[PDB]
DNA sequence: CCCCCCGGCCCCCCCGGC
DNA sequence: TTTCGGGGGGGCCGGGGGG
């Protein structure tokens, strides 16, 4: 048989409290203001730099970035603005080679009339590496220039539990 | 849909130029203006540039509102053109600070279209103007003998040397199994123009090239039935394929002399 | 890419031309003479993170070829692939051709060299030798354990040393200039100190700081704005928790580490290297202290990096110090 | 035409062998050869079942094996001229995958010479297939070694193979199927008057007194000693004690030891103290482990409580050594594990070397108390793994019945399973079958899970004595009643 | 400025087997060869920088001569050097008919033999077997177990040794002479303590210095080669106190640049060669060196491991 | 450039020569003497030997001072003969003591000249005498039907049997997949003699030979419309095909009974 | 319309320090 | 034994070109 879909609403609703109060935007991440003001200055300022968030389990990092993502681009323009990687991934020394890079030289998407007049809409995309403290050192290498050279388009997040697991 | 607009009568045209140069350079900027396209792309190894260059002749209609930059991967830009067939007209769409190229192909006797989009790149090479020289040696010849003549010789090795003098241009390779030396001389039918074999030289001139080079750049010789060769000491040589309302050209820089 | 203003300053003040490097004195004099008479020889610039290696090879190929350097260079970096078969093919061929463009000789940059496999640093030698007639090699490198003994008896080595204060002075200086920013005497030789040598750090840390600011255009970046944007320990609290490791009882030592810490929730890592530095100036009448200080710090450090109970590791961070010092009485 | 003049030729080409009797050294072994060769024919008549004296009638392929520079090639070459046959030799300059096996000499195994048509012995018409340097084949399946081992078996003419090393794993498929005839390195005695005619007619003056001493700088390796006397003369037209040394140590082959040398170099004491120590320094130790990386550390390992030490510091018992040794080869695992890794720290080996292998043996090192033994932990894992493997199978079997993991299968259901399964056989003979089988179908155990159920018991509730002791009848009229019913299945595939 | 002055190590690349110095034996040896040809297999062996390319390509031109060019073919790390070439390329060339003088025979020089494929190797043996009659062949490398024994049996073992300081010198002041380079005796002492017997190195570091210091001086020198961290790190591990490594250690190489992992690998390296310590305490410094070693390429590459590691030193050597 | 000098009007049929046993033989010794050339060529499994002759009525302008030997990799002249045209003339040039041949491409119609350098190799392999012999079958059949019946019948076994009795050729192929047959008789047409198979049998005869072996050998089919057989009772098989002064004959030894 | 050449994936085996 | 990554060598497959 076959189920009528659920309300995002009412889906998130019947949800584990941790996923049902995951911040939707920056001003609802609790006690990260050091860093949190630091994000909100680039949705005027237009100049996000490259990120290494890093901290003890359930601080708040991936929440952080989703919210951030969220804020700069909206629901419309984020998945095209996007490229999410995490531990559950491929993420050898080809692959950042071959697929991070790719993404990374790409023309930014482009903007709708109403994602530019709702949006600050930063003319760059974001590539974010999830638990890239569970990346090999060679993997990490590959990606030292490829983050300086396409800059111009593309911006690069890190989030780890243990910095010194990062080159 | 309105930016950028360009009409190719048969998509096959277009094929064939992307063709003469998929083989030597992977990442294309195609400047589009009101006068037409221009690309110019140097290959990875940094030893040949290939521009491009196609007038508004050329197409049935063409609108280009403003300058614009598209960078392409060659290899997808091939994989989508080999969609199209024959009897199908080619439309090249693009709008304002595009993202994404639409290739169009429309079949109006069986009311058919397929439309397929390539998503663009952010290319930091910029066009660099190449200052007209004046070569030492000018020649000009049928595509398919100069085409057999580098097959022929790239079998023996993988260098190749053309010498010019006083009418007469002579292609030698000199390799592990053994040598090879091919003459010809200037010549001038009335009855095949053709195949006229021309040469002009105002001093005599001695290269060497890397043979899979000149086995790519061969590969023009589908677009125009005759190519053009200059040459000086210190210049890099040219090899033009002539378009009907443009031209394909290879600059090859010479092997180092010692 | 709509605007130079977009980027982030570590790319933003990227030196274009070698009057724009600083604190690399010795290397660009000796680099910029051997360009002007025509002496070039193949290069190898070692260094650590951060110190102006690329933006010196690179400044150096626009002065070589100017403007349009990108063209007549070779430029192959530990994202591009650099097996053997490319030192086999496209490398051999770039070096064995003249330029498109004009008469001049070629430079190859092997950026990042100590990441490309011994198979192709052995090909390597050869395509040096035949073609250094017309040719040249740089290569860019953080660790030397990963270059062959052959490519290195063929290189002339320079190394980029840690940036001097003043040389991170005057670049400050130049990037408040053109940010129109203020910035005190204090904050400056707090962001000299944290930043160990590494511009890169100077930069993102004085970008923060500046996207702190209520109002940028008035508000001076006082110390306390970089202790904050770094989430780092003040000097203060530093010589607070030391002094009562060393002075007071167990209880007091714990209630005041407690304390510091929540008070701005620092880090003990941070605490720790900054007792560590603190401690290296301390005059020990006995090895065995800082033996035991050393061996101790160490192992904590090391426990830290896989995580664990902060707590226990605290305690253990003032039972060590405690233990340690109490060797300097007999 | 032109021709060669002989001083233009290499001295090993100039005095190369022309007939069996002039190959020195390795009599026994040339002789076995050529009869062998010579009563192939009665042994193809005898359809190869029938075993002369020197039983090498049943073998349709010969195989030499030696070290190099011994005359293997010679002596195969000499042998098959000498009885008239044609050759058709293959070697590691020609394509030997089991494409070109096929398509090429393949179909000369049973196929006349043209060659030995059109130049006429009776054998000069059939072939004799010399395959030279089949150590120097690649590859387990593509590279067609099987392949030659199968062509060993059926070939319709001779077929001499001739490798280096007999005993690498690459060399398995030729394991009983071809007559084995080694040439080990042949003595100083067999050689001398060879290379006093070499000195004799090449105008050099060579002490007899040193030859002994040359053939050790060469391992045994006539050519490479004729390429040293050749080279040597050039410019030194006298070898006598006043050069011998430098000439040695100059010319010294160096051969990487195989794990036994190496386990037995070392454990050595000598090596260890202050004078030994400054002979054979710390880095050759390491080199030493390098020889083989993979089984040195293994080989200590095995042999490092086999020893009576001569390096006890004083206070020492040889136990506290022992202990010592063994915690530095727990380090040496753990830094292993680490290279092994995901991050491929092969940086590490050296550090490995010294904790795996060189630390514990300067504990220990002395003099081999027994014989040097192989490790036994190959054995051992590849013994663990089959019992891993059918213990998840019968978990699998009896996942729908039973609530625990494979380890509390083996370790709490499986003597409760003995008791329910095997016991009532030993007690109540053949009425308990039905019983038995009862209890398998509850828990869709199958024959082969009541054996290797029964395989896994250690200690006391070992069961093969008890399962042989049980009477054939009892037996065969279980497997008769398993296989005259239907039974259920755990997993349908 | 797009013009290049060719460096010396090949101006002044020997030309002549005389022109070679170092290993006399061995190059009075070939020169025999060279007069009277008849040249064998060979292998030659030995350290970087010290003429083993040079003397085979000496060696080839001057028993060949105008037929040079088509009778050798050289091969090396940098061409294609596989199986398959093996068995055509080289195979055609030992097969192919060359007039040549009564006694002399084609070349085949293999340089960076060391790095040849096994199967490349295995395939040359018969190909050296049954051509000798016109053809030879000559590997070049730097570790001779690399070519298999098979190969090692049918050459002559040249094993070349390290260069002197004198040969050095001499051939340090033959090109000084040439170039009317102006130095002082300290200079030469300091170029030729810092090339280690590298001839290239010191050839390098003397044009290096000329060209940004004119003078070839101590100071210049010394400005232009740095002080081996080997030597540094030696001084570092054999201190006596604790404070004074640890002020090593901080001053002449954490503060100059060199990166933690660079240090731990050259600690190890000396430690392991520091045969004026006893072989055991080696031992225990070089399980404390790896213990840091391992901390290190975990990622927690601090001043304070290396700082616990040389307080683990020091605690074992007393 | 005058010690032998040896000129084809057409650059086709020395091309179509090489390539029709090519395939079999890697190293070929050419004597070229004043009465033409010969040429003998052992395969690598040394069960096929290879024959050619060409006469000097094949040749334009054959000339030769005194006998040479010419040693060449079928390869390396495959690839330099790929380099001429059918129309084109070529000329073979050789010297005293050659370290190489010269092959001269030549065009009338246009002025363009072709030269090219072949390096010749040492092969040191020895000549064997055949001497005339008289088989007990002999059949000229067409070769592209030969060739189509060695084709279908190798796809099904390594080895075919040949069995000729009165008036009677049979193929036999008999693998592992399955096995197959083909039956011929003698035959002529008036007509179309070119088609007529002819059979002289002597004795019956019976043989066997590898698959691989006869695929090699009907790649001459391309220089001659027929073929000839013949079989003796324990003597290798000649397959010739005929040329205009020439010939090229394989001599397959049959696999032991 | 069919056969052959030759570029490109795809699979499988083998080091990995100095 | 073997947890990535690089390199090499051999086997098919299929596009294109030629006949
Ligand atoms: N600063 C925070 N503010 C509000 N909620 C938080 C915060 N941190 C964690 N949470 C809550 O815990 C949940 C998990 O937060 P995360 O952002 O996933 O933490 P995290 O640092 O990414 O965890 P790791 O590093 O993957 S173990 C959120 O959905 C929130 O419900
Ligand atoms: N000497 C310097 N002078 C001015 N800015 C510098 C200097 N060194 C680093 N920077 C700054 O930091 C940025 C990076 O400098 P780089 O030249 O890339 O350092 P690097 O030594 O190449 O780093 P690695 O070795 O790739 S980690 C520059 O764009 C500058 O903004
Ligand atoms: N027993 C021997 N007596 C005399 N000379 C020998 C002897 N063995 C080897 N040689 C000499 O060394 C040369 C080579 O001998 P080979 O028969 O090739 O030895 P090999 O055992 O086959 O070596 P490999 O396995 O190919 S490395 C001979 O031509 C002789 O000159
Ligand atoms: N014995 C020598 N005498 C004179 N110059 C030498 C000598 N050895 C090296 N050189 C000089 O250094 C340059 C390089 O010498 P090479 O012969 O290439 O050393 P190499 O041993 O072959 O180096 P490797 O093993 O390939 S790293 C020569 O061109 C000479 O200029
Ligand atoms: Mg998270
Ligand atoms: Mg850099
Ligand atoms: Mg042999
Ligand atoms: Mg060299």
């Amino acid at each position: 048989r076959k189920i009528s879909k659920l309300a995002a609403e009412q889906s998130l609703a019947q949800q584990p409290w941790v996923e049902k109060y995951r911040p939707k935007n920056l001003d609802e991440v609790t006690a990260q203001d050091h860093a949190v003001t630091v994000l909100k200055k680039t949705l005027k300022s237009a100049n996000l730099p490259h990120m290494l968030f890093y901290g003890p389990p359930g601080t708040g990092k991936t929440s952080t970035i989703l919210a951030l993502t969220k804020e700069l681009y909206g629901p419309d323009l984020m998945k095209s603005r996007i490229l999410e990687l995490n531990a559950s991934d491929e993420r050898g020394i080809s692959i950042v080679r071959e697929k991070v890079k790719n993404f990374a030289r790409l023309t930014v998407s482009k903007p709708s009339k109403h994602d530019l007049e709702n949006y600050p809409c930063p003319p760059y995309k974001i590539i974010i590496l999830d638990e890239a403290d569970s990346m090999t050192a060679d993997a990490q290498s590959a990606l030292r220039r490829t983050m300086e050279t396409y800059s111009g388009v593309t911006r690069f997040c890190l989030i780890c539990n243990y910095v010194t697991r990062i080159i | 849909a309105s930016m950028l607009e360009a009409k190719f009568e048969e998509a096959s045209l277009f094929k064939r130029i992307i063709d003469g140069f998929k083989d030597c350079v992977q990442l294309v900027n195609f400047q589009c203006k009101e006068d037409g396209i221009i690309a110019q792309a140097v290959d990875d190894s940094r030893v040949l540039l290939v521009s491009l260059e196609i007038g508004v002749e050329a197409f049935q209609e063409y609108r280009c509102d403003h300058p614009v930059t598209l960078g392409m991967d060659l290899t997808s830009l091939s994989k989508i053109l080999r969609c199209g067939n024959n009897t199908d007209t080619l439309t090249l769409i693009a709008d304002n600070t595009p993202d994404s190229i639409i290739l169009l192909f429309e079949d109006t006797k069986k009311d058919r279209i397929a439309e397929y989009s390539l998503k663009l790149m952010d290319i930091d090479a910029d066009f660099l103007k190449i200052e007209e020289l004046q070569y030492d040696s000018t020649l000009s010849l049928p595509s398919s003998e100069f085409s057999k003549i580098v097959r022929d010789l790239s079998q023996l090795s993988d260098s190749i040397n053309i010498m010019i003098t006083k009418e007469t241009i002579k292609f030698v390779a000199d390799g592990d199994i053994g040598s090879g030396s091919v003459i010809i001389k200037p010549f001038v039918d009335m009855e095949h123009p053709e195949t006229s074999i021309k040469l002009e030289m105002d001093q005599p001139v001695d290269l060497t090239f890397g043979a899979k080079y000149l086995l790519d750049i061969i590969k023009g010789s589908s677009l125009s039935d005759r190519v053009g060769i200059r040459l000086s000491s210190e210049a890099p040589a040219l090899f033009q394929f002539d378009l009907k309302s443009g031209f394909l050209q290879f600059f090859l820089a010479p092997k180092f002399n010692d | 890419k709509r605007s130079k203003e977009n980027l982030p300053w570590v790319e933003k003040y990227r030196p274009e031309t070698l009057d724009e490097v600083y604190g690399q004195n010795e290397v660009i004099t000796t680099v910029r003479k051997f360009v002007d008479e025509g002496k070039l020889p193949h290069l190898l610039f070692y260094g650590p993170p951060g110190t102006g290696k690329t933006s010196t090879i690179v400044a150096l190929a626009r002065e070589i070829y100017g403007k349009n350097y990108s063209n007549m260079v070779l430029e192959l970096n530990a994202s591009d692939d650099r097996g053997i078969d490319v030192v086999r093919n496209q490398i051999k061929d770039f070096a064995s051709t003249r330029q498109i463009f004009s008469k001049g000789f070629k430079l190859i940059i092997l950026d990042e060299a100590d990441a490309m496999t011994n198979a192709a640093q052995n090909a390597l030698r050869r395509v040096i030798e035949r073609y250094t007639k017309n040719t040249r090699f740089c290569v860019l490198a953080n660790y030397a354990h990963k270059l062959t003994p052959a490519l290195l008896s063929r290189c002339t080595r320079f190394r980029f040393q840690p940036l001097p204060q003043e040389a991170i002075e005057r670049r400050i200086a130049n990037v408040l200039v053109h940010e129109k920013l203020k910035l005190s005497p204090n904050a400056e030789k707090a962001l000299i100190e944290l930043s160990n040598g590494d511009m890169r750090r100077v930069l993102n840390v004085l970008q923060s700081c500046k996207a702190t600011l209520d109002n940028p255009d008035e508000d001076e970046i006082s110390d306390d704005v970089i202790y904050e944007c770094c989430g780092a320990p003040r000097p203060s609290d530093l010589k607070a928790v030391l002094k009562s490791i060393l002075e007071d009882d167990w209880g007091t030592a714990h209630y005041t580490l407690n304390k510091v810490r929540s008070a701005k929730g620092l880090a003990l890592i941070d605490l720790i290297e900054g007792i560590v530095k603190i401690l290296e100036d301390y005059e020990l009448q006995n090895e065995e202290t800082r033996v035991h200080l050393l061996t101790k710090l160490a192992d904590i450090e090391y426990s830290i990096s896989k995580g664990g109970n902060d707590q226990i590791q605290g305690s253990a961070v003032i039972g060590a110090i405690k233990a340690s010092f109490e060797n300097e009485t007999v | 035409d032109n021709v060669v003049r002989e001083e233009d030729k290499l001295w090993t080409v100039k005095y190369a062998p022309t007939n069996l009797q002039q190959v020195c050294g390795n009599k026994g072994s040339v002789m076995k050869l050529k009869n062998w060769l010579a009563n192939w024919e009665n042994s193809k008549k005898n359809s190869f079942k029938h075993a002369g004296k020197d039983g090498s009638g049943v073998f349709r392929a010969a195989m030499l094996y030696g070290p190099p520079g011994i005359g293997k090639t010679t002596a195969a070459h000499l042998v098959a001229q000498e009885l008239g046959y044609d050759i058709l030799e293959q070697n590691a300059s020609d394509v030997r995958s089991k494409t070109l096996l096929n398509a090429g000499v393949k179909n000369a195994l049973d196929n006349m010479s043209v060659v030995g048509y059109f130049k006429h012995n009776l054998n000069g018409k059939h072939f004799v297939i010399i395959m030279d340097e089949v150590d120097g084949m690649s590859g387990g399946d593509r590279g067609g070694v099987g392949q030659l081992a199968q062509f060993c078996r059926k070939t319709s003419t001779p077929l001499i193979l001739i490798c280096n090393e007999r005993n690498l794993p690459k060399m398995r498929p030729f394991d009983r199927v071809c007559l084995d005839i080694q040439f080990r390195r042949p003595d100083a005695n067999s050689i001398k008057s060879r290379l006093m005619t070499i000195a004799i007619r090449e105008k050099f003056k060579l002490d007899p007194n040193v030859i002994d001493r040359l053939i050790q700088t060469t391992r045994g390796d006539i050519r490479q000693v004729i390429n040293l006397l050749s080279t040597i003369s050039t410019t030194t037209k006298t070898i006598n004690h006043e050069n011998i040394n430098e000439i040695s140590k100059a010319w010294e082959k160096n051969i990487a030891l195989k794990p036994f040398d190496i386990a037995h170099k070392m454990l050595d004491g000598q090596i260890y103290s202050d004078i030994g120590s400054r002979n054979f320094t710390l880095n050759d130790k390491i080199a030493l482990y390098f020889d083989d990386f993979d089984f040195t550390p293994l080989m200590i390992q095995e042999n490092y409580l086999s020893t009576r030490p001569s390096v006890l510091k004083p206070g020492q018992s040889h136990l506290e050594a022992v202990a010592e040794a063994a915690n530095c080869i727990s380090l040496g695992d753990i830094v292993e594990k680490k290279i092994r890794s995901s991050e491929q720290l092969w940086s590490l080996l050296p550090l490995h070397a010294v904790l795996s292998s060189v630390y514990p043996a300067s504990k220990v090192a002395g003099h081999m108390a027994g014989r040097i033994n192989f490790t036994a932990w190959l054995g051992q894992n590849s013994k663990s793994a089959k019992y891993y493997r059918l213990l998840q199978e019968i978990h699998y079997h009896t996942r729908l019945g039973t609530s625990t993991d494979k380890i509390g299968l083996r370790l709490d259901y499986l003597p409760t399973f003995r008791k329910r399964l095997l016991d009532p056989f030993l007690k109540q003979g053949a009425d308990a079958i039905s019983s038995v089988i009862e209890v398998m179908d509850d828990y869709y155990l199958t024959k082969e899970d009541w054996d290797s159920i029964m395989e896994f018991f250690v200690g006391p509730d070992v069961t093969t004595a008890i399962i042989k002791k049980i009477p054939a009848t009892v037996k065969s009229g279980f497997t008769r009643k398993y296989n005259s019913m239907t039974h259920p299945v755990a997993i349908y595939r | 400025t797009l013009s290049l002055q060719l460096p010396w190590v090949e101006k002044y690349r020997p030309q002549v087997l005389s022109d070679i110095v170092g290993n006399k034996e061995t190059i009075d040896r070939l020169q025999q060869i060279a007069k009277d040809g008849n040249m064998p297999h060979m292998i030659i062996s030995g350290m970087p920088g010290i003429g083993k390319t040079t003397s085979v390509h000496c060696l080839a031109h001057e028993l060949l001569g105008r037929s040079y060019a088509d009778g050798v073919l050289e091969l090396n790390a940098s061409d294609d050097r596989g199986i398959d070439v093996v068995r055509n390329q080289i195979k055609h060339f030992a097969q192919k008919k060359l007039h040549l003088p009564p006694g002399k025979h084609k070349i085949v020089i293999l340089d960076e033999a060391d790095s040849m494929t096994a199967g490349a190797q295995q395939a040359l043996r018969r190909t050296m077997e049954l051509y000798s009659n016109s053809t030879r062949f000559a590997f070049a490398c730097n570790q001779s177990n690399k070519i298999i024994e098979p190969l090692q049996s049918r050459c002559a073992i040249l094993r070349y040794s390290k260069l002197s300081d004198e040969d050095v010198l001499k051939r340090l002041l033959q090109i000084i002479k040439l170039e009317d380079v102006k130095y002082t005796n300290d200079g030469l002492e300091a170029i030729i303590f810092t090339a280690e017997g590298d001839m290239r190195q010191a050839i390098n570091n003397l044009q290096s210095t000329v060209a940004g210091h004119g003078l070839v001086n101590a100071d210049n020198v010394f400005k232009i080669v740095d002080s081996p961290h080997p030597l540094i790190v030696k001084k570092m591990l054999l201190a006596s106190n604790l404070e004074d490594s640890i002020q090593i250690l901080r001053t002449d190489l954490w503060k100059k640049g060199y990166s933690s992992i660079d240090i731990v690998t050259t600690s190890f390296r000396v430690t392991k060669n520091l045969a004026q310590v006893k072989e055991s305490v080696r031992l225990e410094m070089i399980k404390e060196i790896g213990l840091t070693h391992m901390r290190i390429l975990e990622g927690v590459g601090t001043y304070l491991q290396l700082a616990s590691m040389l307080a683990k030193i020091h605690k074992l050597n007393n």
